[PDB]
C-alpha cells in the first residue's frame, strides 16, 4: 500500500501555525516590490480561473536579489499573514545529508504535500547553495542534488498547469545561479531589492521611530539629507545603533546626540584623496 | 523533422556525455546515432563579455 | 501470490543495466547501487534483441 | 569438451567486474572492486596473467 | 564474596542485546507509526502498551527493536560533541582584572553581554531590540580571544566554545546541519556564550569559483545565515566571532542582525602600557630600585603580548646572570635589544580595517 | 501458532527418519516457506495441531459476535437508523448525486477512448468503474427506508 | 559458614562463562553516555547508554556491564562483540596508524661538537630548550615563563635541522619528526585533526620535542 | 589450444587449494598494540576490528602501519602483504630494458668522465670507495643547450650493470585536486 498522503518523511508541514513573527505593516518603505510580489504570489493563489479567462499563464516564478539590504525573508513573514497556506522554510543546505538516495524522496515529499495541501507556498533560502557545478565523486552527491534541482525542477513540470504550488526564491548573489533556473517558462519573474531612496528613508525612519520612544528635538531632515549624501546601508539598523546607543545608557529617551554618533560609529572611510578627480 | 542539439549547456551535458574528453566528439558521436541533427551554439552572447 | 511471494521473498529481484553485450551469451549487466556484472543466456530472450 | 563443461560451473552463475590492484609472486593478485574491496586470487587458468599487469 | 554473585548477576542481565536508535516520523495510525533510522533506511510499525501517543510526537529519537524494529524505550535528546563544547577552563576572575586596556571596550562588551541577561526589562520599554552578535577582531593589538574569554568566567552562567576546525567533517559536511544541533541545545541550555575564532576560513566570500570544498564552506555559511535571519528568536543566547582582518566576512556577516556591534583592537598607549607593565611585575621578582617609565618610553607601538614576551625575556636573561634578585638595568638592556628585534621581525604587521 | 519437538542429538549415528503414517508428516513440513523454517529441520521436528470441538459453545461464540453487531431490543438502532433514513440522507444521497455525476461523466469518455487506443491495452487511469459501492450504498439507503413503513407503522 | 565457598566456585564457574563473550573485542565503536528514566505508563529505573559503531550505524543498550559510569566522557574503541552489542571493556588510546605516531626518532647520530662557529647562537638555541628541563625549580622561584617556539631560519648553511635535532639526543625528551607539507592532505579537514593528534601524545609523552620545518610554506 | 588445455586441467588442483585463502579478504592496516596478544586493526569497510593473529604467524614480525590478511569469520590475522602503495603511477613510474650505449656519445670526454664517477663507479667498486672514504657524492645536475639533453641518462641504462633503475617525468608531479602530489612525491 502506498502513503495516504501525506504523512512524510521528513521536514515536516505545519509549524508555521505558531508562527510568524510580525505582520507587514512593518516594512512599509519598498512598495514597488510588494506591488509585483502580491500580483505574482497572493492574486494566483486566490482566484486560479481569473488568469485562464483572460488568457494569460501565471508563472509560479519568483526571483530576489540585492542583498544588502536584506528584504528578503521579511517579505516571507508578511505574506505568512496576508494568506492562510502552507508554508515551508526550508534552509537550502538541510537536505544534504550522508546519503543521496534521501534526496530525491525529500524534494518529492515537499512537493506532494504541496498538491495535497494546495493552496500552498514553498520557500527555500538562498538556492545558490546547489546552484554550483562540480564534477568530482566527493561532489557528485551535490550533482545528484543539483539533478534532483532539476528533479523537482521537472516536477514543477508536473505542476504545469493549474492546481498548484507556489516557489519564492532569494539569493545574496546571482552570478553563480546557472541559467536553466533564471530561464523562462519556469522562473519567469526576477524581482531586484533596490538600494533605499529618500521615498524609502522617510518610510523606514517612520516605521522604526514608531518601535521605539523619540523625542521632540530628534529630527529627520538632517537625517534624510546628511546620510543621504553616501548611505545607501543599512539605515534602519543604524537607527536601531541608535537604539543600542541609547541602551549603552542609562538613558530615558533617545535624542539627536545618539543618532549623530550612531553614524560616525560605523560605518564610513576615506577613501580617498584619489577621488580629487570629480 | 530532424533533431535539435544545443552546445554547452553547462553542467550535465558534460556528464551524461561520457566521462571527461575532447567534448565535441563525444556530442558528436550522438549527432552520429540521430541524423538529420542541428547543432546550436547556445549562448555566451552578453555585454559581460564585452 | 503464496508461492510467488515465496520466490521474491528472499533475494526479490534486481534492475539490471546492459553496459555490454558478449558473443559468449554472456551479457554485461550493471546494477546502480552494485557494480558490473555479467550473466549468460537467458533462453527466454534472444541475444540480438538485447 | 569437458572442461567447457567443468570450468563454468566454478564462474557462474552471477561474476562480478572488479579492476586489478596489485599482483604478488605468490600467484596472489590483490583485485579491487566497487566499492573498496580487496581480496587475494589465485587461478592457474585462462592467465595471460603476464599480459594483464595491474590497472 | 558475595558482591562478585552480585556483578555476575548483572551479567545475566547483559544476556539482552541493545537495539537500534532512529527517529519518529510521523504515525499513520495508532498501528501505524513512521520512524527512520539514523543510517537512512525508513519504517511503518507499531508501538507497544507502555508508551503514550501524545508523548511520541514526530521527530523524536528513540529505540527499535533489533527485530521487531519498534519502540521499546525513548530518550529526549543525545549530542556527543557538545560535551566537549562545555569543557573549557578558563582562570580568572583574577585574569580578567590583569588584561587592563581597552578599558572603555571592556565596558562596552559588558553591558552587550551582560546587561540583556540581568535586565531585560530595560530593553523592552524602550522598545530596542537586545543585539544578537557582535564582532571583535585583531591583531591591530592583541587581547581578543582573552577579553572574552574572561567575560565567560566572570558571567559564569554557561559558556561554549566551538574550534573553527569542526566544520570540514572531511566527507559529508553535514557539522553544516551539527550547526543546527548547536543552536537546539542553545535554545535548550540558554542563556549560553558561544566563541567563534578564525571565522575567516569558514566564512570566505567564494569570489573565485574554484576547486570542491570551496562550496560546502559557503553551504555552512547558509546554516548560520538562516538561523540568524529567522524565524528564530537568538535573543536569549549570545555570540562572538573573531579575525585577522575583516576582509572575507561577505555583506552578509558585515551586516547588521547576524553581527551587530563591531570593536577593534588597538595597540596599546603608554598609558595603558604603563599598567599591562605593572601586571607583569606582580610575580616577578625584582630589586627594590625599580623605574618602569623608561620601559613605557622606550616600548612604543608593542602588542600587549608581545611586552610580556619582552618582560619574561628580561627575566630569561637575568637566568644567565644566575642573581636571585635582579635591577631593571639588566631588564632594560635585555628590554631594549630583543623589543627592537621584534621590530626588525615585525613585517606586513599592517592589517585592514 | 507452532508447534516443535526436539530430536535427540546422541542419537546421530542410528536412523534419524521416522515416521508412520507420514501423510500428517507431509502436511506439515509444507509449505517450506523459506529458508529459517528448514533451519530447524535438523535437531527438531515440527508436530501437527488440530481443533477439536466443543462445538455448542463454539455455536453460541458465533452467535456472540454476530449478535454484538445487533442490537439489545433489536429495534432501538434499526430505528435509530430510522431516524438517520432522513438527515441529512437527502444531504448523504447528495452526496451520492455527486459520486454519480463525478465519476459517470468522466467514465462517459471512456467509451469514447476505447476506440482511440483500440481496445483494452493498458490502462487503467482511474478514474474506472467504483458505482458498484455506489449502488450498494444506494440499496442500504433504500432498504433502511423501507423498513420505515414497516416500523413506524403499528 | 563453608558456603562462602559453594558461592565462590559459582563465580569463578561465571567468570569462565565470562570468557566466552570476552573473545573477542573485536569492533570499535563510539560512546554517548546518558542517564535517564522511563515513567510507566511497574516501576522500571537505571541508566542507560547510547552507542555508535564503525559501520556508520548507532545503537541503543542498557550500561555496561563490566565498568561503571566513573569513566568516562564519551569515548571510543571500546571493545564489543559482533551482534552481541554489549562493550565488555573500554580500551585506549585514541588513533590512528601514522596519525597517532608521525614518526619514531630513536636519537640522530650527530652532536653539538660537529658544528663551529655558531658558539653564540646555538646558546640561545639550547637556551630555550635545555632551561625548562632542569630549572624549573627556579622558575618557581623566579616567577619566569619558558619560551616554547624558537624561529630558526636561514639559508644553508646555517644547517639549522641537524644542530636542533642534534641536541634533542642530549636532552633525551621524546622527539617527533614532522614535515610541514604533511599538513596538506587529498581530504579536508586531515590537517587539523592531525595536529590535535599529534599534541595529544606530546601531552602523554610529555616532556618531548615536536619539530616542524617549511613552516613559511603552509603559513602563507 | 593445447596449453589453454593443460592451463584449464589444474582447475582441480586449485579448487582443493580454493578453500584456504580464499576468505583472506581483505587487506587492513593496523593502528596500536595495547598488549602482545591483543591488536586494535582498521580496514576499507570502515569496520575497525580490534583481533588476535594466528599461530603460524610470529608476532614480533608485525609493525605498526602493516597490512595484513584477515579471516573474515575469526577476523584473525592470517597473513601479512609488503606491497601498499601505490596505483598505477609507480608501474608508469618503473622503466626496464637498456638501450643508446656508450658508443653513442659526440665526443665529450671530460663530462661523460665526471659523471662516470658519480653514479657507476660507487655501485661498480663499493668496497673501493667505502675504504678510502671519506664517502662518494650525492649526485649531479645536468641542464644548457638542449644537444643533447636526456640522452646522456639512456647512457646509464645501457651501463646500468644489474638492478635496473627508474625513470620520472616532471609534469606528473603537479596534478589537480591539489594534495595529490604529496602522496605522489612520499610513497616514490
Ligand atoms: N524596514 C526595513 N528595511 C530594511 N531592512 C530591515 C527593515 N526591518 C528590518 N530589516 C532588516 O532585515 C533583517 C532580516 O531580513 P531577512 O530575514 O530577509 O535577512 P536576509 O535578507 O535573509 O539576509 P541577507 O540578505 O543578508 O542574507 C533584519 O536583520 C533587519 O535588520
Ligand atoms: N591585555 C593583556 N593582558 C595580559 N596578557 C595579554 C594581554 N594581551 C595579550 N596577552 C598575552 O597574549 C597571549 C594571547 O592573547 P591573545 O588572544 O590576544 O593573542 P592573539 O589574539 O591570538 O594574538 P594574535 O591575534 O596576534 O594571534 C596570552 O597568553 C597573554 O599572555
Ligand atoms: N655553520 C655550520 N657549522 C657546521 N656545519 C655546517 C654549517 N653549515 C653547514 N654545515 C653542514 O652542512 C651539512 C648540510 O646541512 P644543510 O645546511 O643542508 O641542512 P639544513 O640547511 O638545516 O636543511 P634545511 O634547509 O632542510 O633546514 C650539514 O651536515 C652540516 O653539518
Amino acid at each position: 500500500d502506498v502513503l495516504p498522503p501525506e504523512a512524510d518523511s521528513s521536514i515536516m508541514m505545519l509549524t508555521s501555525d505558531q508562527k510568524p513573527d510580525v505582520m507587514y505593516a512593518d516594512i512599509g518603505g519598498m512598495d514597488i516590490q510588494k506591488q509585483e510580489v502580491r500580483e505574482a504570489v497572493e492574486l494566483p493563489l486566490t482566484h486560479f480561473e481569473l488568469y485562464k479567462q483572460i488568457g494569460i499563464d501565471p508563472p509560479r516564478g519568483v526571483l530576489m536579489y540585492g542583498p544588502p539590504g536584506c528584504g528578503k525573508t521579511m517579505l516571507a513573514k508578511a505574506v505568512a499573514h496576508h494568506t492562510t497556506a502552507a508554508f515551508i522554510r526550508v534552509v537550502g543546505s538541510e537536505f544534504v545529508q550522508k546519503y543521496l538516495g534521501e534526496g530525491p524522496r525529500m524534494v518529492r515529499d515537499v512537493f506532494r504535500l504541496a498538491k495535497e495541501n494546495a493552496p500552498a507556498i514553498i520557500f527555500i533560502d538562498e538556492i545558490d547553495a546547489i546552484a554550483t557545478k562540480r564534477f568530482d565523486a566527493q561532489t557528485g552527491a551535490d550533482r545528484e542534488v543539483q539533478r534532483i534541482l532539476l528533479e523537482l525542477l521537472n516536477q514543477m513540470d508536473g505542476f504545469d498547469q493549474n492546481v498548484n504550488v507556489k516557489v519564492i526564491m532569494a539569493t545574496n548573489r546571482a552570478d553563480t545561479l546557472d541559467p536553466a533556473l533564471l530561464r523562462p517558462g519556469r522562473l519567469d519573474r526576477k524581482i531586484e531589492f533596490p538600494l533605499p531612496d529618500r521615498r524609502q528613508k522617510r518610510l523606514i525612519f517612520s516605521t522604526i521611530t514608531s518601535k521605539m520612544n523619540l523625542s521632540e528635538e530628534v529630527d529627520l531632515e538632517d537625517y534624510v539629507a546628511r546620510p543621504d549624501k553616501i548611505s545607501g546601508a543599512d539605515i534602519n539598523s543604524i537607527c536601531q545603533e541608535s537604539g543600542m546607543l541609547a541602551v549603552r545608557e542609562n538613558r530615558y529617551i533617545v535624542l539627536a546626540k545618539d543618532f549623530e554618533k550612531a553614524y560616525k560609529t560605523v560605518i564610513k572611510k576615506d577613501e580617498q584623496e584619489h577621488e580629487f578627480y570629480k | 523533422d530532424c533533431t535539435f542539439i544545443r552546445v554547452s549547456g553547462s553542467e550535465l551535458v558534460q556528464k551524461f556525455i561520457g566521462e571527461g574528453a575532447r567534448m565535441v566528439r563525444e556530442l558528436f558521436v550522438m549527432a552520429r546515432e540521430h541524423a538529420p541533427s542541428i547543432i546550436f551554439m547556445d549562448e555566451i552572447d552578453s555585454i559581460g563579455s564585452s | 501470490l503464496r508461492e510467488e511471494l515465496q520466490l521474491l521473498q528472499e533475494q526479490g529481484s534486481y534492475v539490471g543495466e546492459v553496459v555490454r553485450a558478449m558473443d559468449k551469451k554472456k551479457v554485461l549487466v550493471k546494477v546502480h547501487p552494485e557494480g558490473k556484472f555479467v550473466v549468460d543466456v537467458d533462453k527466454n530472450i534472444d541475444i540480438n534483441d538485447v | 569438451e569437458e572442461e567447457r563443461s567443468k570450468v563454468d560451473d566454478l564462474r557462474g552463475t552471477p561474476m562480478s567486474v572488479g579492476t586489478l590492484e596489485e599482483i604478488i609472486d605468490d600467484n596472489h593478485a590483490i583485485v579491487s572492486t566497487s566499492v573498496g574491496s580487496e581480496h587475494y586470487v589465485s587461478i592457474l587458468s585462462f592467465v595471460d596473467k603476464d599480459l594483464l599487469e595491474p590497472g | 564474596t558475595k558482591q562478585y554473585e552480585k556483578s555476575e548477576n548483572d551479567l545475566k542481565a547483559l544476556q539482552s542485546v541493545g537495539q537500534i536508535v532512529g527517529e519518529v516520523l510521523k504515525q499513520l495510525t495508532e498501528e501505524k507509526f513512521i520512524v527512520k533510522a539514523t543510517n537512512g533506511p525508513r519504517y511503518v510499525v507499531g508501538c507497544r502498551r507502555q508508551l503514550d501517543k501524545s508523548k511520541l510526537k514526530p521527530g523524536t529519537r528513540v529505540a527499535l527493536d533489533m527485530t521487531t524494529l519498534t519502540i521499546m524505550r525513548y530518550l529526549p535528546r543525545e549530542v556527543d560533541p557538545l560535551v566537549y563544547n562545555m569543557s573549557h577552563e578558563d582562570p580568572g576572575n583574577v585574569s580578567y582584572s590583569e588584561i587592563g586596556g581597552l578599558s572603555e571596550q571592556i565596558r562596552e562588551l559588558r553591558e552587550v553581554i551582560e546587561l540583556p541577561l540581568t535586565n531585560p526589562e530595560l530593553f523592552q520599554r524602550v522598545g530596542i531590540i537586545p543585539p544578537k552578535g557582535c564582532l571583535l577582531y585583531g591583531p591591530p593589538g592583541t587581547g581578543k580571544t582573552l577579553l572574552a574569554r574572561a567575560v565567560a568566567s566572570q558571567l559564569d552562567c554557561n559558556f561554549l566554545k566551538v574550534v573553527s576546525s569542526s566544520i570540514v567533517d572531511k566527507y559529508i559536511g553535514e557539522s553544516a546541519r551539527l550547526i543546527r544541533e548547536m543552536f537546539n541545545y542553545a535554545r535548550d541550555h540558554q542563556p549560553c556564550i558561544i566563541f567563534m575564532d578564525e571565522i575567516d576560513a569558514i566564512g570566505g566570500r567564494r569570489f573565485s569559483e574554484g576547486t570542491s570544498a570551496d562550496r560546502e564552506i559557503q553551504r555552512t555559511l547558509m546554516e548560520l545565515l538562516n538561523q540568524m535571519d529567522g524565524f528564530d528568536t537568538l535573543h536569549r543566547v549570545k555570540m562572538i566571532m573573531a579575525t585577522n582582518r575583516p576582509d572575507t566576512l561577505d555583506p552578509a556577516l558585515l551586516r547588521p542582525g547576524r553581527l551587530d556591534r563591531k570593536i577593534h583592537i588597538d595597540l596599546p598607549n603608554e598609558q595603558a602600557r604603563l599598567d599591562i607593565l605593572k601586571i607583569h611585575a606582580g610575580p616577578i621578582t625584582k630589586h627594590g630600585e625599580i623605574d618602569y617609565e623608561a620601559i613605557v618610553k622606550l616600548s612604543d607601538g608593542f602588542n600587549g603580548a608581545d611586552l610580556r614576551n619582552v618582560c619574561t625575556e628580561a627575566g630569561m636573561f637575568a637566568i644567565r646572570a644566575d642573581h636571585d634578585f635582579v635591577v631593571q638595568e639588566d631588564f632594560m638592556k635585555a628590554v631594549r635589544k630583543v623589543a627592537d628585534s621584534k621590530k626588525l621581525e615585525s613585517k606586513l604587521d599592517y592589517k585592514p580595517v | 501458532i507452532d508447534a516443535f519437538r526436539l530430536i535427540n542429538a546422541n542419537m546421530m549415528v542410528l536412523g534419524h527418519e521416522p515416521r508412520q503414517t507420514t501423510s500428517n508428516l507431509g502436511h506439515l513440513n509444507k509449505p517450506s516457506i523459506q529458508a529459517l523454517i528448514h533451519g530447524l529441520n535438523r535437531h527438531y521436528y515440527s508436530i501437527t495441531i488440530n481443533y477439536r470441538k466443543n462445538e455448542l459453545e463454539q455455536k453460541m461464540l458465533l452467535n456472540l459476535h454476530k449478535k454484538s453487531w445487533m442490537e439489545g431490543l433489536t429495534l432501538q438502532d434499526y430505528s435509530e437508523h430510522c431516524k438517520h433514513n432522513e438527515s441529512v440522507v437527502k444531504e448523504m444521497l447528495e452526496l451520492a448525486k455527486n459520486y454519480n455525476k463525478a465519476v459517470e461523466e468522466e467514465d462517459k469518455m471512456t467509451p469514447e477512448q476505447l476506440a482511440i487506443k483500440n481496445v483494452g491495452k493498458q490502462d487503467p487511469k482511474r478514474h474506472l468503474e467504483e458505482h458498484v459501492d455506489v449502488l450498494m450504498t444506494s440499496n442500504i439507503v433504500q432498504c433502511l427506508a423501507a423498513m420505515l413503513d414497516t416500523v413506524v407503522f403499528k | 559458614t563453608h558456603e562462602l565457598q559453594a558461592m565462590k566456585d559459582k563465580i569463578k564457574e561465571n567468570s569462565e562463562k565470562i570468557k566466552v563473550n570476552k573473545t573477542l573485542p573485536y569492533l570499535v565503536s563510539n560512546v554517548i553516555e546518558l542517564l535517564d528514566v522511563d515513567p510507566n505508563d511497574s516501576q522500571r529505573k537505571g541508566k542507560c547508554a547510547v552507542i555508535k559503531t564503525s559501520t556508520r550505524q548507532t545503537y541503543f543498550l542498557p550500561v555496561i556491564g563490566l565498568v561503571d559510569a566513573e569513566k568516562l566522557k564519551p569515548g571510543d574503541l571500546v571493545g564489543v562483540n559482533k551482534d552481541s552489542y554489549l562493550i565488555l571493556e573500554t580500551l585506549p588510546t585514541e588513533y590512528d596508524s601514522r596519525v597517532k605516531a608521525m614518526e619514531v626518532d630513536e636519537r640522530p647520530t650527530e652532536q653539538y661538537s660537529d658544528i663551529g662557529g655558531l658558539d653564540k647562537q646555538i646558546q640561545e638555541l639550547v637556551e630555550a630548550i635545555v632551561l625548562p628541563m632542569n630549572h624549573k625549580e627556579k622558575f618557581e622561584n623566579l616567577g619566569i615563563q619558558p619560551p616554547k617556539g624558537v624561529l630558526m631560519y636561514g639559508p644553508p648553511g646555517t644547517g639549522k635541522t641537524l644542530l636542533a635535532r642534534a641536541c634533542a639526543a642530549q636532552t633525551k625528551a621524546t622527539f617527533l619528526k614532522l614535515a610541514g607539507p604533511q599538513l596538506v592532505q587529498m581530504f579536508i579537514g586531515d590537517g587539523a585533526k592531525l595536529v590535535r593528534d599529534a599534541f595529544a601524545l606530546a601531552k602523554e609523552k610529555a616532556p618531548s620535542i615536536i619539530f616542524i620545518d617549511e613552516l613559511d610554506a603552509i603559513g602563507t | 589450444a593445447p596449453p589453454a588445455l593443460w592451463d584449464l586441467a589444474a582447475d582441480k588442483q586449485t579448487l582443493q587449494s580454493e578453500q584456504p585463502l580464499q576468505v583472506a579478504r581483505c587487506t587492513k592496516i593496523i593502528n596500536a598494540d595495547s598488549e602482545d596478544p591483543k591488536y586494535i586493526i582498521n580496514v576499507k569497510q570502515f569496520a575497525k576490528f580490534v583481533v588476535d593473529l594466528s599461530d603460524q604467524v610470529a608476532p614480533t614480525d608485525i609493525e605498526e602501519g602493516m597490512r595484513v590478511g584477515v579471516d573474515r569469520n575469526k577476523y584473525q590475522i592470517h597473513i601479512p602483504l609488503p606491497p601498499k602503495i601505490d596505483p598505477t603511477v609507480t608501474m608508469m613510474q618503473v622503466e626496464e630494458k637498456p638501450d643508446v650505449t656508450y658508443s653513442d656519445v659526440g665526443g665529450c670526454k671530460e663530462q661523460i668522465e665526471k659523471l662516470r664517477e658519480v653514479v657507476e663507479t660507487p655501485l661498480l667498486h663499493p668496497e673501493r670507495f667505502v675504504n678510502l672514504g671519506i664517502e662518494p657524492p650525492k649526485g649531479v645536475l645536468l641542464f644548457g643547450p638542449p644537444g643533447t639533453g636526456k640522452t646522456l641518462c639512456a647512457r646509464a641504462v645501457a651501463n646500468r650493470t644489474d638492478a635496473c633503475f627508474i625513470r620520472v617525468i616532471g609534469s606528473e608531479l603537479v596534478q589537480k585536486y591539489v594534495g595529490e602530489g604529496a602522496r605522489m612525491v612520499r610513497e616514490l
